């Protein structure tokens, strides 16, 4: 999700 | 490019990168530990996506690979969740501002073991407000810390360099002496340390309020700690 | 009384004060434990008597140390390990006859990436060029700072040992820009080294929770960290 | 306790 937002 | 920057464009673009402040969706007629710790979660959540979004805008971020960004917030979330917290809280003595409708002081925190993360709180706000902590150093600092929480866990470096640079300024330009420009960064760096104790504890008791009955990203970060 | 000392007789009450190094007694998961565990409990004893000497300290209060104390204690500990380790890169000297690499932290659970922090942060102390008088410096720093948020006094012997530092490296020649900037990140690996402490403090509480006994000092120490 | 006795 992180990698997702980033 | 971050490198090229002056100190006073070093100040503009961080002032300008700062987030909004977010309100709870607290319901002051609605009497819980469930509830209370809920509107806390709930916040910090809406919290991590405008972070994400500032921590992007930080002169030098960006240069870093998709992985090392991941890294570098995933150690430094709740740290800056919380030098936020102190920063917001400095003008409300005794009081933690979680949002501008939520003002709690330490009694309403026995609502959940989390009084002894509070008082850590209150004393940092407590710190900040004796040293009359300004809103520029305080943007230096809360770059620090996604910078240098988890870079040991090179360009990071001389970006931090840079930023130390930027705060000696501001301190030259408040008209303090060189001895007195050095001990303010002392004391305010030393003021990270405190801030990093603060965000293991409340690692420990995160983890302990969701294993023993949250939400996707704020678990997700929770998480990455182990 | 610590504050009409100058930079060059803070260094040498520093220098002086410092503790000698131990010797282990002369690997399963229980008998490393063992020689670590007695090892720290005499380190203690000596860390105690370093203490009292370290200017300022012997000026505040009996419980005022012990609070000191009480937070800082493997703080302190892990630098000392930290520093006597700079020479042996790959390497963790706990005692000259116990020089321990990477591949034997796996022999205890847990303790492997405690391991990899403190080989992280020699290495750093190591490519900064590290002197001994800086690092009695810091040494002194993580006992007055560590639990004083938890006063005037011990902020103005902290401001004492800042410009000691600083003093420290204008007499080694370097810049004004890279005066503060050297002091920032000495300052900013004490966070590292609080984030290491703190790892280390719930590895020996679950440590406790199996059966490595655990009695005396060390033990006093660790229950202090509720 | 020990830690009392020790700083005295």
């Amino acid at each position: 999700i992180l990698h997702r937002l980033l | 490019l971050a490198l090229s920057l002056t100190a006073d464009q070093m100040v503009s673009a961080l002032l300008d990168a700062e987030p909004p402040i977010l309100y709870s969706e607290y319901d002051p007629t609605r009497p819980s530990e469930a509830s209370m710790m809920g509107l806390l979660t709930n916040l910090a959540d809406r919290e991590l996506v405008h972070m994400i979004n500032w921590a992007k805008r930080v002169p030098g971020f960006v240069d870093l690979t998709l992985h090392d960004q991941v890294h570098l917030l995933e150690c430094a979330w709740l740290e800056i969740l919380m030098i936020g917290l102190v920063w917001r809280s400095m003008e409300h003595p005794g009081k933690l501002l979680f949002a501008p409708n939520l003002l709690l002081d330490r009694n309403q925190g026995k609502c959940v073991g989390m009084v002894e993360i509070f008082d850590m709180l209150l004393a940092t706000s407590s710190r900040f407000r004796m040293m009359n902590l300004q809103g520029e150093e305080f943007v230096c600092l809360k770059s620090i810390i996604l910078l240098n929480s988890g870079v040991y866990t090179d360009h990071i470096h001389r970006v931090l360099d840079k930023i130390t640079d930027t705060l000696i300024h501001l301190m030259a330009k408040a008209g303090l002496t060189l001895q007195q420009q050095h001990q303010r960064l002392a004391q305010l760096l030393l003021i990270l340390s405190h801030i990093r104790h603060m965000s293991n504890k409340g690692m420990e008791h995160l983890y302990s309020m969701k294993c023993k009955n949250l939400y996707g990203l704020l678990l997700e970060m929770l998480d990455a700690h182990r």
